[PDB]
């Protein structure tokens, strides 16, 4: 590959392809891009013992093994027979946190590669993964590799195998079907969507590539004939010379399994066993002619150097690559309208609809990455439209930013263009669309989002969406210095790290308290690691973790909260009770919405919620930042009167119910699950008197009367965790989770090796080294992985001034919510005497 | 990436064979192909002109 | 050798099965 050819296929066409991986714990994906990069940098060459990365340019992952930093490469591929493509990867790590930072890191990709293991198969990212992917709407080609770990390791005949990887694809197709109703990318066995990888020995390819090799050999046309046919439930009958997908013979099996499996099963044990006796004879009828000395190496890299001479340069992912992950100029539309704040409409919408580098200019940066230099961190984006060039400024803007609000932007000087390679770095003087570039210089006015316009000319311009990441983190951590004379190093520190992770996110609360927020135990480990090493080399002091939780009203209120203004003009009386949970989860999973018109509510209240006709059509409002469960009610007699004074002074209402669910009484935290009903609203017809002044927050002290004063209860998160492990390993599981607060959801033994999945609940309060626990007690065989997606009422009600955890005991009693609370409550400095119901009550 | 392997008794046994460990392969019932596949005109005009892949 | 080998796979078969008899009543 010449970087003068790069440069020139550039800016040459949309055949380049954007495509973003996808796996989970080691399924097939830095070993791959090795092969890959292998096949294109024919001088960096592979070790014999260790495995090469080439997507760990960092130390963490390399001492861990579990990828954190996603390093993009971009590649000649050479993989189109008779044709060349550029493709633009963005590796991707497993774990369950860095799955939620894939699933933001995902927007930039037009498609979705999968790396599934053969014998393992479907795991729990996975089971996340594919419903995120087709929440974005984005393309699926499902790959699967590490195949030599089912033809060696399990020794399992062929046609098990086949089944096996039947019934995968079958799971695959039904858990998408269930997503959604994509019927174009669904129910793709074969027809291209499906690709072949043994990273640790070469051996890749797909049903294209091997009608190739057939045909390239000795053979016919191309697969378009023959390949249409090679997936099971069609035999062979070489009495009439075709494949008999009617009633075939008996001593027969499916041309996969005979065609393929058959002389992939016959070189492996060519390779493996008779080495030195079935080798030439073997080798010299179809393979190469490898000298004496390349025969004298271990098995696995002779294997791997066989296979590679067999799948000659990896002409088979290409072939998929461009036929359903889509080029950027068709998947401009779908992105641009699933990203972008406005529609289509929009004059920058249709502008930007198309990849035209000479246009409107919309660049966005995702990861930012750092370099040898900590002071100064670079910034990878995707470029939708325009053409950047070195030296260019640009108007970086952030998340806030709107077409009112110009606070949010800053000029600066593109300084300096690279290409993401993960182990060099090209550098570029001209950028057209559809691309990725290693910004320099704009690394201050950078937050977890970004988007970029031109600096003149590029006005009306809106900006895309914040990005969601399916795993709401919910850990908690304290992170105070070890001299309080090194604040602001830490801090400078702190902010460059979470400029890094865009998962996680900084705070400081009334208590002076340095605090950060992580998806796992591992993502505040390497957060740490890179913040101590990296960010700030300054000694830091840490504290144990606590999980961030909400209140909850556990039935009605007794007594109406009558919240009344300061200036005698305003009486609100708020009642609040809850509402089904499966409907906060909706309103939580974005189901339904809050733009809607009336009816469109009504109908969706009457029959997802089933509430009543004018109780649905009297809908107030929505939860805190349109996006959490807080539904605000108001009906009444004379609320159907007067309603018209009071929605004068229901924007104030609803901005002070969404700033006083963001911090509530119970903890000092969220709250969910609260469903305030207005009924007596004295609103004065004086707008003086009637301001703003008495509306915010007597409102706040109306709501803080109504979820205090009406049985409340925290809720506690609960993970989800996937120990894949053997029958012993399960007992050990079970003995781990009854002793630490777990409750056995499904245990079952999941075919294609004896690994025995047990998914169970974790509490966070409890999941303290879970990973940890297992993988003590089983002997190294119960490698689970946990997801924080299920949040539960703890059965305490931390009310009554009886139960009092003095000393260091861990709180056995159902008094554990009240030794949270004031645990909580001393942590975040507030009045631990929480007494305010009788402050709050507001008699009148 | 828990090792799995099958540790077979003594070398009487075939190589590939099914060791009844694991579980059943797929206890699938969904599939529905007891009548002959569409792909029959094209098929018969879909010879396979090339000595077979391991046969030998 | 075809009996034979119909007859060790057979055996360990046998032995297979009573192994995950005893682990799936422990389980269980
Ligand atoms: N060669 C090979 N190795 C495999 C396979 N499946 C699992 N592995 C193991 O995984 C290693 C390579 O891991 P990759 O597939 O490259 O994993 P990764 O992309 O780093 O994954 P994460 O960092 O956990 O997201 C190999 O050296 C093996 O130890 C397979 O099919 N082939
Ligand atoms: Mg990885």
């Amino acid at each position: 590959y010449e970087m003068d050819f790069l440069a020139d296929l550039m800016d040459n066409s949309e055949l380049i392809r954007n495509v973003t991986l996808c796996g989970h714990l080691h399924h097939g994906k830095t070993c791959f891009v090795d092969c890959l990069i292998e096949q294109t940098h024919p001088e960096i060459r592979k070790r014999y013992d260790q495995d090469l990365c080439y997507t760990d340019i960092l130390f963490t992952e390399q001492e861990r093994g579990v990828g954190i930093k996603s390093t993009p490469v971009t590649v000649v591929l050479p993989d189109t027979k008779g044709k060349s493509y550029l493709f633009n990867i963005m590796d991707t790590p497993g774990h369950v946190n860095f799955s939620d930072e894939v699933t933001a890191g995902l927007r930039i990709s037009d498609g979705v590669v999968l790396f599934i293991d053969a014998a393992e198969g479907v795991m729990l990212n996975t089971e996340r993964l594919i419903k995120h992917a087709v929440q974005e709407r984005l393309a699926v080609t499902v790959c699967i590799n590490k195949i030599d770990r089912l033809i060696l390791e399990l020794k399992l005949p062929p046609t098990d195998a086949y089944y096996k990887l039947r019934h995968i694809v079958d799971e695959v197709n039904g858990l998408i079907s269930m997503y959604s109703t994509d019927e174009n990318l669904i129910l793709s066995p074969l027809l291209g969507n499906v690709c072949f990888s043994s990273s640790q020995y070469s051996i890749c390819f797909t049903l294209g590539s091997f009608a190739k090799i057939y045909a390239d050999t000795f053979g016919d046309i191309n697969y378009q004939e023959f390949a249409k046919r090679l997936w099971g439930d069609i035999y062979f009958n070489p009495k009439t010379r075709k494949f008999t997908k009617k009633a075939p013979t008996s001593s027969s099996q499916r041309s996969f399994v005979e065609f393929i499996l058959e002389p992939l099963y016959k070189i492996l044990a060519q390779v493996v066993g008779d080495v030195d006796t079935s080798l030439p004879r073997t080798l010299d009828e179809l393979g190469i002619h490898l000298t004496k000395e390349e025969l004298k190496l271990n098995i696995r890299p002779l294997l791997r150097l066989v296979c590679k001479k067999f799948f000659g340069e990896f002409t088979g992912f290409v072939d998929m690559c461009v036929q359903h992950i889509p080029s950027p100029k068709v998947g401009a539309k779908p992105k641009i309208e699933h990203t972008y704040t406005g529609g289509v409409d929009s004059d920058l919408g249709e502008a930007m609809s198309d990849c035209d580098p000479d246009g409107p200019l919309m660049c966005h940066t995702t990861k930012m990455y750092s370099t040898d230099d900590g002071v100064q961190f670079h910034a990878f984006g995707r470029v939708l439209s325009g053409t950047i060039h070195a030296g260019q400024p640009v108007k970086v803007l952030g998340e806030n930013y709107t077409l009112e609000d110009e606070e949010d932007s800053q000029i600066c000087t593109v300084g300096r263009l690279w290409i993401s390679v993960a182990r060099y770095h090209i550098e570029v003087n001209r950028v057209p669309a559809g691309n990725w570039v290693l910004i320099e210089g704009v690394d201050q006015p950078i937050v977890k989002t970004a988007t970029i316009t031109e600096p003149r000319g590029n006005e009306e311009a809106q900006i895309f969406r914040p990005l969601k990441f399916n795993t709401t983190s919910v850990i908690k951590i304290a992170v105070e210095p070890v001299n309080p004379s090194e604040l602001p190093k830490m801090l400078d520190g702190l902010r460059k790290v979470n400029k890094s992770y865009p998962s996680l996110t900084t705070k400081v609360e009334e208590s002076g308290e340095h605090v950060i927020l992580g998806t796992g135990e591992l993502y505040l480990d390497c957060v740490m690691h890179d913040l101590r090493k990296m960010y700030s080399e300054i000694d830091i002091k840490v504290a144990d973790p606590v999980v961030t939780f909400c209140e909850t009203v556990v039935e009605t209120s007794s007594l109406k909260c009558f919240a009344e203004t300061p200036n005698k003009k305003n009486k609100i009386t708020m009642i609040a009770e809850p509402l089904e949970k499966g409907l906060a989860e909706d309103i939580e999973n974005e189901v339904v919405q809050i733009t809607w018109n009336r009816k469109k509510l009504g109908e969706f209240f009457q029959t997802k919620y089933d509430w009543d006709l004018l109780a649905a059509r009297s809908i107030w409002a929505f939860g805190p930042d349109a996006t959490g469960p807080n539904i605000l009610v108001d009906d009444t007699l004379p609320s159907e009167v007067d309603k018209a004074l009071l929605g004068s002074v229901k924007d104030s209402i609803v901005q002070g119910f969404q700033w006083g669910t963001r911090e509530g009484p119970l903890c000092d935290e969220l709250i969910r699950n609260v469903k305030f009903k207005i009924l007596d609203a004295v609103v004065a017809q004086e707008p003086l008197h009637r301001g703003g002044g008495q509306i915010i927050p007597t409102a706040r002290r109306v709501v803080y009367s109504a979820f205090l004063m009406a049985t409340p209860r925290l809720m506690e998160p609960y993970y989800f965790v996937e120990v894949q492990a053997p029958a012993d390993c399960v007992s050990a599981v079970y003995t781990v989770l009854a002793r630490r607060r777990g409750h056995v959801t499904q245990d079952a033994p999941i075919p294609g090796s004896p690994l025995y999945t047990i998914k169970a609940f974790i509490p966070a309060i409890d999941s303290f080294g879970f990973e940890t626990d297992l993988r003590t007690h089983t002997q190294g065989q119960a490698f689970s992985l946990s997801v924080f997606h299920h949040w539960q009422i703890v059965p305490g009600d931390p009310l009554d001034k009886s139960i009092v955890i003095r000393p260091l005991e861990p709180q056995p009693a159902p008094h554990l919510a009240r030794e949270f609370m004031i645990k909580t409550r001393r942590r975040k400095g507030l009045s631990e005497d929480v007494s305010i119901s009788k402050f709050f009550d507001d008699p009148m | 990436p828990n090792v799995v392997f099958i540790k077979t008794e003594d070398p009487d046994l075939p190589a590939f064979y099914f060791d009844p460990l694991i579980n059943p392969i797929s206890h699938r019932h969904s599939v529905k192909s007891q009548e002959p596949l569409p792909d029959d005109d094209e098929e018969f005009e879909l010879p396979e002109f090339v000595e077979p892949f391991l046969k030998d | 050798e075809k009996e034979l080998e119909r007859q060790a796979r057979i055996e360990a078969s046998l032995r297979e099965r009573e192994r995950e008899v005893q682990k799936a009543r422990s389980e269980q």
